[PDB]
């Protein structure tokens, strides 16, 4: 029966077998076969498993003592692979329209339609944009849109951090880009999201060789991988910083980059939601009125919304008072923003 | 088998023979880096807000 | 005298050792933290990399809700603003 | 005997290593090819004023004793830096420096010829030339010309040939390109861009 | 003269015409404009080298060219 | 089981370990080989192979038990590689015109002329500029072969592994004929011979000697074209400053006005627009500006031409284009906002 045979394929593997390189295809079906540090005897392949699967070049299975090619690989997974491939579509979608209602027109009709209803590009002749820079203050809502098109998502979404490259070894990282353009090559068309790539310009680190020529030889292979050559087709790349001094311009270049875009902060109108929907699930004396915040800072975060908003609830229930005072809002804001330059020093605006 | 935990491996014929409960990183050397125990409330007088 | 819930990691000794060499991720500590759930984290070119990394995690995406890290230096606040 | 001593040069291939010191308390110290060290208080198969420090030497990989020396002591780089074609470039290619041809030959090419010249005379010969001017003026021409017309080994180097990123010291490529050009090349040895590192 | 001997010359040039209205020429810019007579003789496929290819190897455009003609009228 | 029979036939079969070949002794074969890290080696044959091919530069087959030469064969083998705007930069393919062309046509200009053919060209220019452009441009008149090499493809973590691909680059360039292989990142490929006594980064240098020895020296060039891209010659090779190799040096930064009216006219026909326009206002509005940023500004006019539901682009989608691209999009979105001048 094929349990019989399938069992004398199991027995051709002595069950230590190794995982190793192959360099070339020698053609009669005995091969030569490179380990991590490549000893390579004139070893065969059990001629079960196809042998066609495999471009030249391609790990396999093999042994210890024989090294004979045994079997077929299957992936390489690093504690990468369990972060850059998103499980779920986390969470958030918005919790709060309001926040910033501009890009986020930009993102939905730059990324989200051209994806969703690629049939606009044959009407006009587009090509769809590749790469796309979210920027500005911290804690803007850059990260918070991550999850947004994360949650609101059509695509295998990849979550990179930009901090996660940084390895020791020699040619780690430009191995973890091939591996992690693999991962945004072979699933579907997905939306790779890497953040924080403004921290790897000025950047020296421990576990390290020479620093000046590491991390160039691998946001080297980044710029050879990301948007050379290995046709984009559609592969949604998004990236996202807080500054741009460290930006090395070859990649800033039209082609790799296409739109960079802005973030500022919110106005008055946008501010009355996001001061509202915060405050939308708590107990609140509805007389005193939020347009003295809503005026009277003038950029602010939204988390400055959001410290505000817990911190009058955190005044008002320091005292087991439901209900918040104007007075809580006032320590409440005095207690958030600190170091007022108004007065004292100079103050030479009066 | 988890995901990403250890294992106690022969060296016989490499047979996966033992899993290991186990914590993975430097946890011990910094993992506990605390300072223990100490004193009392009564030794710091005024920044009481 | 909260019995478990305060591992004093210190975070900042060795800072070109014990931050990144070793643990690029520090979440190695997090993982401690983590799995120390009753635990306090306190700290005083990679500082930015772990600051974003701290940031990786505490920016809404937590297991046992906030721990309690603590960062403390003084006489003026000019750390990288991010 | 040197039935069992080829035998052990047979062995295997007789993994060439590195001669790290050599002290006489006759003694050596091995770095084999896998960066591994082994003293031996008895050397063996040569001598002591045959090898020196920083040789690439045959031992066995059992009894771990120095068997041969290597005839592949080669030098990269620098036995690169030999100019073996030698292009020709006769005297009638340098027209407007004939005095400096003259001044040239009196200084540098004499010396090669005869030394009882100088030292029936008895005092010194003459210690290096410096060419300069502006650089179309021609300063390749001296180096082919004494290169092909003078009969000795020509030797050229560069001034960034002296500038590696990876540092530790001054002393390899210098000491071991003079002191390779001690015997092979001991005529002839042409500095260019030395204001290039004559800072 | 020695960059031109080699190469099929044509005897209707004057070296000392050429290197007489040269000025400032080390042997690099001799090499330079010989070469260049090459080239620029090489351009419309001539069967030799000519003494205007010579005399436009003379000015290999203009040095540092530019050639504004603003304010020097 | 297709072939598990035989297989438990070959398990009495299993010899020949990697080997790569260092060099050789006299008057014998004593060769010497590295495995590929272990250590070096004063290696013997096994009988029954052929001592003339056990040649340097090589892995040999090699025993385990005695580490003695079984057959060899070369590494790198079979897979290796995978126009109307002939015309964008003036004069840049009038030179590229001369120095490509005329060695592969008349060698009438040259020896009746009395010189050497003119072999390659040192491109030097900004990027995103069309070096791209003008070396696959020269692919529609050669035959059809054009090969593209980055020189950082060639960083790896073995000796002469780039040298060796210079072996396989220059003996596949004589396999076919009028073939263009294309150089660019030759900063890190070398010319200035960095060297001090401690051998670091060698490859690269050992690589540009062979980059030397069989790019020119050694059986000349023919009916292969290569030129090399950079955005200096200043970290060069006076032996490829030879000025037998690399004399013409192609110069090309931006087009004038009407180079940019050509690449509307490029990125113009190639989607759908309206033909009742013009474009030399265009021109005026784009003063420092490359055909790849053209091709922005025309895809952003699409993007009005998505918002607005347009396939037959206006003028005003492109003029919101430029004030977009150049104006609205240079550093923010206020470059002006002061009259002062009109
Ligand atoms: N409705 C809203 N309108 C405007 N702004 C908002 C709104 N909701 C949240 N924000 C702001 O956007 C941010 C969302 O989190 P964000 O990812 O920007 O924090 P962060 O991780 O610090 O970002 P970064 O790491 O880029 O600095 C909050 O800091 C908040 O101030
Ligand atoms: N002078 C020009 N004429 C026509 N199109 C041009 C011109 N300059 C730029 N372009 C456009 O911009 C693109 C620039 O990209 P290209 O294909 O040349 O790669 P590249 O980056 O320019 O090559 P390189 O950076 O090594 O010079 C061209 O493909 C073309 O669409």
């Amino acid at each position: 029966k094929q349990e019989e045979e399938r069992s004398k394929v199991d027995d051709l593997r002595g069950t230590p077998m190794s995982v190793g390189t192959l360099e070339e295809i020698i053609d009669d079906n005995h091969a030569i076969v490179s380990t991590s540090v490549g000893s390579e005897h004139y070893v065969s392949i059990l001629s079960f498993v196809d042998k066609d699967l495999l471009e030249p070049g391609c790990s396999v299975l093999l042994n210890h003592k024989v090294h004979a090619v045994i079997g077929v690989l299957m992936d390489d997974t690093d504690p990468l692979v369990t972060v850059m491939k998103v499980e779920k579509a986390p969470q958030e979608t918005y919790a709060d329209i309001g926040g910033l209602d501009n890009q986020i027109q930009e993102i939905k009709e730059s990324v989200e339609l051209p994806l969703t209803h690629p049939e606009y590009y044959e009407e006009m002749g587009i090509k769809p944009p590749k790469g796309v820079i979210l920027y500005g203050p911290p804690g803007t809502g850059k990260t918070l849109l991550a999850k947004a098109v994360a949650n609101q998502t059509s695509a295998t979404f990849l979550r990179v951090v930009g901090s996660e490259l940084i390895q020791k070894y020699l040619g780690d990282g430009p191995k973890l880009v091939r591996e992690l353009f693999r991962v945004a090559e072979e699933h579907a068309p997905s939306i790779v999201f890497i953040d924080e790539i403004d921290a790897i310009g000025t950047k020296r680190y421990d576990s390290n060789s020479g620093g000046e020529r590491e991390i160039q030889r691998t946001m080297l292979e980044l710029l050879n991988q990301l948007d050379g050559f290995d046709s984009r087709g559609d592969v949604k790349v998004i990236m996202a910083t807080n500054r741009i001094e460290t930006l090395d311009p070859a990649l800033i270049r039209p082609g790799r980059i296409d739109r960079k875009i802005e973030f500022p902060l919110p106005d008055e109108k946008t501010k009355k939601r996001i001061f509202q929907i915060h405050t939308s699930r708590m107990t609140l004396a509805d007389d005193v009125t939020l347009d003295d915040l809503i005026m009277a800072k003038d950029d602010l975060s939204g988390a400055d919304i959001k410290a505000i908003c817990t911190e009058a609830g955190l005044m008002a229930l320091r005292e087991r008072r439901m209900k918040v005072t104007n007075e809580d809002f006032k320590k409440s804001k005095e207690n958030v923003l600190y170091k007022k330059q108004e007065g004292t020093p100079e103050g030479l605006y009066l | 088998v988890t995901p990403n935990c250890r294992v106690a491996l022969r060296n016989d014929s490499y047979t996966l023979h033992k899993i290991l409960p186990n914590k993975v990183d430097p946890l011990v050397s910094l993992m506990m880096v605390e300072k223990v125990p100490d004193s009392t409330y009564e030794m710091i007088g005024g920044l009481d807000k | 005298h909260t019995d478990c819930t305060f591992i004093r990691v210190s975070g900042s000794e060795l800072v070109q050792k014990f931050i990144g060499e070793g643990a690029r991720m520090v979440r190695e500590l997090f993982v401690m933290a983590r799995e120390h759930a009753p635990s306090i984290i306190f700290m005083d070119s990679e500082v930015q990399r772990t600051m974003l990394e701290l940031l990786n995690q505490l920016d809404g995406f937590e297991a046992t809700k906030n721990i309690k890290v603590i960062m403390a230096t003084n006489r003026i606040d000019i750390l990288d603003s991010a | 005997e040197n039935s069992e001593k080829i035998k052990v040069n047979k062995t295997l291939p007789y993994l060439v290593s590195n001669v790290i010191e050599l002290l006489d308390v006759k003694c050596a110290v091995i770095k084999t090819s896998t960066r591994q060290t082994y003293f031996l208080p008895v050397i063996g198969l040569v001598d002591a004023e045959k090898l020196k420090p920083g040789d690439l030497v045959g031992v066995n990989k059992d009894s771990y004793l120095i068997l041969e020396t290597l005839p592949t002591e080669y030098d990269s780089r620098v036995k690169a830096m030999e100019v073996d074609e030698r292009p020709t470039e006769q005297y009638s290619d340098i027209g407007g420096l004939d005095k400096q041809i003259q001044e040239l030959v009196e200084a540098i090419v004499l010396p090669m010829n005869h030394k009882e010249k100088f030292e029936n005379l008895g005092i010194q010969p003459p210690k290096g030339v410096l060419m300069y001017g502006p650089p179309g003026t021609g300063k390749t021409l001296l180096a082919r010309a004494c290169a092909a017309q003078t009969k000795a080994t020509f030797l050229k180097l560069a001034g960034p040939q002296l500038v590696q990123m990876f540092i530790g010291d001054g002393a390899k490529l210098v000491r071991d390109a003079f002191a390779l050009a001690k015997e092979k090349a001991p005529s002839i040895i042409f500095i260019d861009e030395l204001d290039a590192i004559g800072t | 003269q020695i960059h031109s001997r080699k190469m099929n010359v044509s005897p209707d040039v004057n070296y000392e015409e050429l290197a007489r209205c040269t000025d400032d020429f080390n042997g690099a810019q001799c090499k330079a404009v010989c070469v260049e007579a090459g080239m620029i003789a090489l351009r419309r496929g001539a069967t030799e080298l000519t003494h205007e290819d010579y005399m436009e190897g003379i000015l290999e455009v203009q040095a540092k060219k530019k050639a504004n003609l603003q304010y020097y009228a | 089981a297709a072939d598990k029979q035989t297989l438990q036939s070959e398990q009495p079969l299993q010899v020949a370990r990697c080997t790569k070949i260092i060099n050789a002794d006299s008057e014998d074969p004593k060769y010497i080989i590295n495995v590929k890290q272990f250590a070096k080696f004063v290696v013997d044959l096994s009988d029954q192979v052929a001592p003339t091919d056990i040649e340097e530069g090589m892995r040999v087959g090699v025993d385990r038990n005695k580490y003695q030469i079984h057959i060899p064969l070369p590494p790198k083998i079979d897979p290796t590689v995978t126009y109307s705007d002939v015309g964008g930069c003036k004069e840049q393919i009038e030179k590229l015109r001369e120095v490509v062309e005329t060695p592969l046509l008349h060698p009438e200009r040259f020896v009746n002329l009395g010189i050497e053919p003119p072999k390659g060209v040192l491109l030097f220019g900004p990027p995103g500029t069309g070096k791209t452009l003008c070396a696959r441009a020269v692919a529609n008149r050669t035959d059809a072969c054009f090969i593209r090499v980055i020189g950082s493809e060639l960083v790896q973590k073995y000796v002469g592994e780039g040298a060796r691909m210079v072996r396989e680059l220059f003996e596949m360039a004589r396999t076919k004929k009028a073939c263009l292989i294309f150089f660019d990142e030759i900063d890190a490929i070398g010319g200035a011979r960095f060297d001090d006594g401690a051998g670091g980064d060698n490859e690269v240098q050992r690589t540009m000697l062979e980059l030397i020895n069989q790019l020119d020296g050694f059986d000349p060039r023919g009916n292969i074209k290569v030129l090399m891209a950079t955005n200096r010659p200043d970290t060069l090779d006076p032996a490829l400053m030879r000025p037998g190799r690399l004399d013409r040096k192609i110069e090309f930064s931006l087009p004038d006005l009407e180079g940019r009216t050509h690449i509307f006219k490029i990125h113009a026909r190639s989607m759908s627009v309206e033909r009742d326009i013009r474009f030399e206002l265009l021109a005026r509005l784009c003063p420092n500006s490359t055909g790849a940023e053209i091709r922005s500004v025309c895809t952003e006019a699409g993007m009005f031409a998505i918002r607005a539901r347009r396939k037959i682009a206006t003028e005003k989608d492109f003029l919101e284009a430029v004030n977009k691209v150049i104006k609205s999009y240079a550093k923010f979105s206020a470059t002006p906002r002061y009259m002062t001048y009109n």
